[PDB]
């Protein structure tokens, strides 16, 4: 049929996991997304967690391309901090506020999206916020949300062969951004440097700069 | 066969059989695959283009007539008859009523084309972003080809204003004086000479015009685009 | 999955569950406004 | 039925049908499933509504007069004292049982309104001013010798409008006193004096500031 | 579509021809009522026919102030004519005031709940009646040729008195002095000379 996560083993999980999502390689060795709802609601999870991390993991890559030509940025791991000194009137427990009420409008609307998948393209909002559907055959709501304004220059609308390659390729790059954000942490953690210092540390001396070298990954060395 | 702008290649499928003038089938992230979109885009492109001829030739004037003024730093050191806050309300203004009134226009074909003011006087029918008539006292030659020749001349001038920008930023002086620096010593003025990245060092070239700038009390946040980022 | 989740909600594992969570906001509670005898408001 | 909802999405439950004024399908709680328990409800968020219009107006225009120098009557946490301390002033308990002796007779006129609505109006009542109680057929809403400019008595659809732009200020003026009896206890100063200093400096002056809302054990 | 072209009237707004200076202008949908319109309509002429009022006292007395022809009655701002004596207090002056416009107030609006039933005086003299927000105050008759071209022009002048009395507000409490003071302020530059350099109004600049 399709590429697997691991050649041969059609043992993969039963047949909620066909060539049908975006993204499907069969990889659920644990079961979490075996219900078809639990199955939705993952799809939906996948997709905003990976385009969140796509988001933060571009911002810490420039911000610390930034803080290497000098420029008044500070690391992402102390950015908060940096900036609630360097703005002292502005109160921790207000910005937190702030963040969780605007935040709550959007993540309100996007839950009563997955509740009812064309309920919020109604109402105060126009009719390109309904969605055009996607997975598990809806056609309506869902992580894709086309229109206007979150698809304003019209890449996915017109040539569906298209709207799939950009697809394929907003899933892959959202996995890799995941990863590399699990290592933008892990290597924080074990070093205590950026990930562009991490970098150019590697690519300066290849060796004597690897995991092992940082004395906390191999913990007796 | 026909122009391609990259010989023995196919065209896409929307740029196939062009009614836009300068079609040379490029596009190769597929943005005018829409219809409504094309038409918006080849507006923008058109604008676009006519900015940046009016630019670089008013760069190039200035540069020849004024050749001890930065083109880049131009703004802030030229002594204005008038003030600076009232200009750019003026600006506004005006191109507030210009550009809605194109935009409208083109988005639905048949209305921003009647005299407010007159009645009798009204734009003869014409094409999108072809205004014609009034804005079209003489027209020299054939109206196809000549849109093929703005097109060309647009697409250039887009090219070297976004040049002049740079050379501004990494050699700091006028578009012909950085010419005349290139001119003296061809080895070595080109960016391969300037920059240069290895794995191990990075040669980048430092920015001219400096971090911040004064201007009647304020400072703008006028940079180097993103220094840092440069080869 | 669906089968996993009906083993969480058996009376066994959410009860267990629930004694866990009201401990553990109770020691919270304690922990952070601890010694409070009287309903001073 | 059609009608906006509190979340747009969330269905209205069957029981906040769409005849209510002030019927947004707004009832997580399902406080009001039983039809008579609605009923009572209805007319005690009129009361509450009502009484609480009275008392933010009596609030905010004495305090905003002050602000601007007329009137210069004190903030209103304290005016209770500050008439309390007047030479002539009436003891507090008798002022308080007079009051209550007379809301006695009108709150409970209007209960007996509440359970049979033309409870009031049977003739031999009053002394002949018992018809101006015969009601409107719906509880809180009495007219006759109330409403005596006669507003939205012509078009119903027209008292149905009044009567949304009614509920939806008393809901307002509701949450507004709320806010005014939370902001006094956690910052001694009067609601222009808070409005005017978040205005300062909204980031700092806020509620996450005043040490009271959030608890000082906390952080 | 009149108000802005490529627009749309707004349907309330179309067929409802018989409202003086009707553009389409409205964005907010206000009068999408027809009782709310009725209202609405008899609001904008009370709104614009006592600001052209105004707007024309401020504009002339203050003419007055600056050339000077009105004496000590005149020589003052126009929002500080509180401190002039005149033959009565303040207070009197806003009591009798309270009583007459109660009168006549009164004898408007029941013309308007009611179109008609209010035309005749106690003493029998009876006057005619044309639409709802125009009683047909005509002793030198300006109403018979063109009549819609007429309130036209009413409306035109009374929409541009309510936005010059609302400038002269926002100018006051932006910038001192008189209006016209301010008029020759600006005409002095007058790049320089507009609402962005005030300190008043974009906040954006100079704190
Ligand atoms: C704040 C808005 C408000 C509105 C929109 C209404 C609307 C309504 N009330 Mg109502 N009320 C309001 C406040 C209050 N009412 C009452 C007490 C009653 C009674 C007892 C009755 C009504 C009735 C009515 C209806 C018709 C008469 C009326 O008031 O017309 C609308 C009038 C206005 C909106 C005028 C408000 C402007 C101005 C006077 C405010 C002044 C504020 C100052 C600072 C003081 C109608 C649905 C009658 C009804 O339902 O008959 C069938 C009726 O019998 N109301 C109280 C208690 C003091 C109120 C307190 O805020
Ligand atoms: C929270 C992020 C997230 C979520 C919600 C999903 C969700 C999904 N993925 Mg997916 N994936 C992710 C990240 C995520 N993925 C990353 C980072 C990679 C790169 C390695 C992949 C690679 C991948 C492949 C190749 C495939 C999927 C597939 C799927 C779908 C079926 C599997 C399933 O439902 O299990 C649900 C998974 C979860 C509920 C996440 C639970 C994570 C556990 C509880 C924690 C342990 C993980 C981590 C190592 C722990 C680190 C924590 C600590 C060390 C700090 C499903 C909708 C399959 C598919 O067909 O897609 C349609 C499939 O082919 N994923
Ligand atoms: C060399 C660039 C160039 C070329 C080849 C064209 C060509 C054309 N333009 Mg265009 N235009 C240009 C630049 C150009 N334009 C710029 C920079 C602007 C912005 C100011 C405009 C704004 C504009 C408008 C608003 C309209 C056109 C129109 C037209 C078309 C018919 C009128 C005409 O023939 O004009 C003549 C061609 C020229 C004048 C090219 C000669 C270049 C000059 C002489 C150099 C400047 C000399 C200066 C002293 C240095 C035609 C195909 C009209 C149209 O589409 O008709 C339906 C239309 O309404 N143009
Ligand atoms: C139900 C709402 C409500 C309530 C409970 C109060 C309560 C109060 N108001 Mg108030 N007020 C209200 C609404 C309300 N007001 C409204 C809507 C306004 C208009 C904006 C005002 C404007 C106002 C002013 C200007 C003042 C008060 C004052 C007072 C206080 C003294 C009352 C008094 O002197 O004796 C009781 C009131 C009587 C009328 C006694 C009755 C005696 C006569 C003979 C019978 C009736 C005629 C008191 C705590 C005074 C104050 O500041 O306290 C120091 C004060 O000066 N109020
Ligand atoms: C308080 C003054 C006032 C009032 C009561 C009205 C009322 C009306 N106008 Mg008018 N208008 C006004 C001022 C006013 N206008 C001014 C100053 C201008 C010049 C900018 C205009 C220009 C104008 C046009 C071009 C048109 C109208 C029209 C209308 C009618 C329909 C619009 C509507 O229903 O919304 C009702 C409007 C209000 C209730 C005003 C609310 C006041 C808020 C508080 C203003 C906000 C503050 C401000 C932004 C600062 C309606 C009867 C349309 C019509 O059909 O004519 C009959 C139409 O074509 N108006
Ligand atoms: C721009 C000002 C202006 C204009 C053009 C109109 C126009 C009109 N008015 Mg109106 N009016 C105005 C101001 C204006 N009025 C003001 C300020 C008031 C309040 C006092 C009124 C009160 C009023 C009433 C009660 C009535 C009218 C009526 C009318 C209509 C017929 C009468 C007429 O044509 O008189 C012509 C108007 C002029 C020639 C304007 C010149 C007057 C000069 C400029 C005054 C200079 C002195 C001033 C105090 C300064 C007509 C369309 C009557 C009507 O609707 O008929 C059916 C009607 O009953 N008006
Ligand atoms: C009724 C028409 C009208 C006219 C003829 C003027 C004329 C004038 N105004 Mg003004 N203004 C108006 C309405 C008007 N205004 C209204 C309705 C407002 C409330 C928003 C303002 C608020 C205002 C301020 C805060 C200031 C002026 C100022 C001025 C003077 C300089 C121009 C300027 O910067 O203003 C700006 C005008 C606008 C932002 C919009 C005006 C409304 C329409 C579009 C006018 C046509 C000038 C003589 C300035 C001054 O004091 O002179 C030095 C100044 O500080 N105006
Ligand atoms: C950690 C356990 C979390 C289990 C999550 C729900 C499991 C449901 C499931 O796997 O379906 C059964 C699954 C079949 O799916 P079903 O038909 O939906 O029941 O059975 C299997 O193929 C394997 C069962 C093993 C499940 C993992 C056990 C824990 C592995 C880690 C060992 C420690
Ligand atoms: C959300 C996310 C990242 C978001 C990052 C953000 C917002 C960063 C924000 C900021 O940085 C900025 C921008 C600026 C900084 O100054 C401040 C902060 C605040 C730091 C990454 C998630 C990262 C999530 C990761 C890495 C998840 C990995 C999941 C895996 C591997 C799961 C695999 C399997 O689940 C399957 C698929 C099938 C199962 O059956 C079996 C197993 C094996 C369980
Ligand atoms: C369930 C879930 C979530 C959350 C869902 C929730 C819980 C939504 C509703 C959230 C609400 C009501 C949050 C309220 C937060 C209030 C906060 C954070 C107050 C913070 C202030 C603090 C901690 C103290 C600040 C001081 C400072 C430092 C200075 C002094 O003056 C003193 C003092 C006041 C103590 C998230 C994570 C967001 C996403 C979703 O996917 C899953
Ligand atoms: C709806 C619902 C349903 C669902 O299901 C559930 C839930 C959620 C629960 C809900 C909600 C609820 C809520 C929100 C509530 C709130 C309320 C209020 C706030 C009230 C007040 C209310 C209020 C009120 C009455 C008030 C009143 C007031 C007054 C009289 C005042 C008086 C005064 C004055 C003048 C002045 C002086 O000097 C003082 C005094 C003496 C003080």
């Amino acid at each position: 049929v399709r590429e697997l996560w691991f050649p041969g083993n059609k043992e993969v999980v039963p047949d909620y996991l066909d060539g049908s999502l975006v993204g499907d390689h069969g990889f659920d060795p644990l079961g979490l997304g075996s219900s078809p709802e639990q199955l939705s609601w993952n799809v939906h999870a996948e997709i905003f967690h990976g385009r969140l991390a796509m988001t933060g993991v571009a911002g810490i890559l420039l911000t610390s391309l930034l803080h290497k030509g000098g420029a008044d940025v500070p690391e992402w791991f102390e950015a908060g901090r940096v900036y609630l000194d360097r703005n002292p009137n502005v109160d921790f427990g207000a910005l937190l506020f702030s963040t969780i009420v605007m935040s709550g409008f959007v993540e309100f609307k996007r839950l009563n999206d997955i509740r009812n998948p064309g309920s919020q393209g109604s109402g105060i909002l126009p009719e390109d916020f309904k969605g055009v559907g996607g997975p598990q055959g809806r056609t309506v709501g869902g992580p894709y949300v086309g229109g206007r304004y979150f698809d304003p220059m019209g890449l996915c609308r017109g040539s569906p062969e298209q709207t799939l390659k950009y697809k394929w390729n907003e899933i892959r790059n959202g996995r890799l951004a995941m990863m590399a954000f699990l290592g933008f942490a892990a290597q924080y953690a074990a070093t205590g440097k950026g990930p562009i210092d991490n970098l150019v540390d590697h690519v300066a001396d290849p060796f004597h700069t690897t995991f092992v070298h940082n004395g906390v990954s191999v913990p007796f060395i | 066969a026909r122009a391609n702008w990259l010989p023995g290649s196919d065209f896409p499928a929307h740029l196939e059989n062009c009614k836009l003038p300068g079609c040379y089938g490029f596009d190769p992230l597929g943005l005018g695959a829409n219809e409504e979109r094309l038409a918006w885009f080849a507006e923008s492109e058109r604008v676009h283009c006519r900015w940046a001829m009016l630019g670089v030739a008013g760069i190039l004037v200035q540069e020849i007539v004024k050749p001890d003024v930065f083109w880049y730093t131009s703004g802030a050191t030229v002594e204005l008859p008038f003030d600076i806050t009232g200009l750019l309300a003026f600006e506004l203004f005006v191109m507030h009523w210009v550009e809605s009134r194109r935009g409208y226009d083109i988005k639905k074909p048949g209305s921003m084309d009647q005299d407010p003011i007159f009645s009798n006087f009204k734009l003869p029918a014409h094409e999108p972003g072809y205004p014609g008539g009034i804005f079209a006292p003489f027209v020299p030659g054939s109206l196809e080809e000549l849109k093929v020749k703005e097109i060309k001349n647009g697409r250039l001038a887009m090219l070297a204003f976004i040049g002049f920008t740079m050379a501004a930023q990494v050699t700091g002086k006028n578009p012909l004086a950085a010419l005349r620096e290139h001119l003296d010593n061809p080895l070595g003025t080109t960016i391969f000479s300037k920059a240069v990245v290895v794995p191990g060092q990075a040669v980048v070239p430092p920015c001219a015009i400096p971090d911040t700038i004064e201007f009647q009390g304020i400072t703008i946040p006028a940079g180097c685009f993103l220094h840092s980022l440069w080869p | 999955m669906k089968d996993f989740t009906t083993y969480l909600s058996t009376a066994p594992v959410l009860t267990l569950l629930s004694v866990t969570v009201v401990a553990g906001l109770l020691i919270e509670i304690n922990r952070f406004f601890p010694d409070a005898l009287i309903a001073a408001f | 039925a059609t009608r906006p909802l509190w979340q747009p999405g969330v269905e209205a439950p069957k029981h906040l049908d769409g005849t209510m004024p002030g019927d947004f399908g707004f009832d997580p709680l399902n406080l009001g499933v039983n039809k008579e328990a609605l009923n009572w409800y209805r007319n005690a968020e009129l009361q509450n509504g009502r009484w609480a219009m009275l008392g933010v107006a009596g609030i905010v225009i004495p305090a905003e007069l002050t602000r601007v120098g007329v009137l210069n009557v004190p903030e209103w946490a304290e005016a209770g004292k500050v008439y309390a301390e007047s030479e002539n002033a009436i003891p507090f308990a008798s002022l308080l049982m007079v009051q209550l002796f007379l809301f006695n007779f009108v709150e409970i006129k209007r209960w007996e309104d509440i359970k049979k609505p033309g409870s009031q109006a049977e003739p031999g009542s009053f002394l002949g001013f018992e018809s101006g109680f015969k009601g409107t057929g719906i509880s809180g809403y009495p007219g006759g010798a109330f409403n005596p400019f006669g507003l939205g008595n012509s078009s119903k659809e027209a008292m149905d409008d009044l009567k949304w732009r009614e509920i939806r200020n008393g809901r307002l003026a509701m949450v507004a006193f709320l806010g005014f009896l939370s902001q006094h206890a956690a910052t001694g100063k009067g609601p222009l004096d808070n409005l005017a200093d978040h205005l300062a400096d909204p980031w700092g002056a806020n509620f996450c500031s005043n040490g009271v809302s959030i608890p000082s054990a906390l952080g | 579509a009149g108000w802005d072209l490529s627009a749309e009237v707004p349907a309330h707004l179309a067929g409802r021809k018989d409202l003086a200076g009707n553009y389409g202008f409205d964005p907010l949908n206000l009068g999408k009522n027809p009782e709310a319109l009725k209202w609405y309509q008899q609001a904008e002429l009370q709104n614009g026919r006592w600001a052209m009022l105004g707007v024309a006292g401020i504009l002339v007395q203050e003419l007055l102030h600056s050339t000077g022809l009105g004496g000590k009655a005149a020589d003052v701002y126009w929002f500080d004519a509180g401190n002039n004596t005149f033959w009565a207090p303040k207070e009197t002056l806003i009591a009798i005031s309270f009583l007459m416009f109660n009168w006549a107030e009164l004898n408007r609006m029941q013309d308007y709940i009611k179109p008609g039933s209010n035309v005749t005086d106690p003493f029998g003299n009876k006057i005619k009646y044309v639409e709802l927000g125009y009683p047909g105050f005509d002793p030198l008759s300006f109403s018979k040729n063109n009549f819609d071209e007429w309130k036209l022009k009413e409306i035109k002048n009374a929409r541009l008195a309510m936005l010059a009395f609302l400038g002269i507000v926002a100018q006051h409490n932006a910038q001192p002095g008189s209006p016209l003071e301010q008029l020759g302020a600006h005409l002095a530059n007058p790049w320089k000379n507009h609402f962005i350099n005030n300190g008043v109004s974009p906040f954006l600049t100079d704190n």
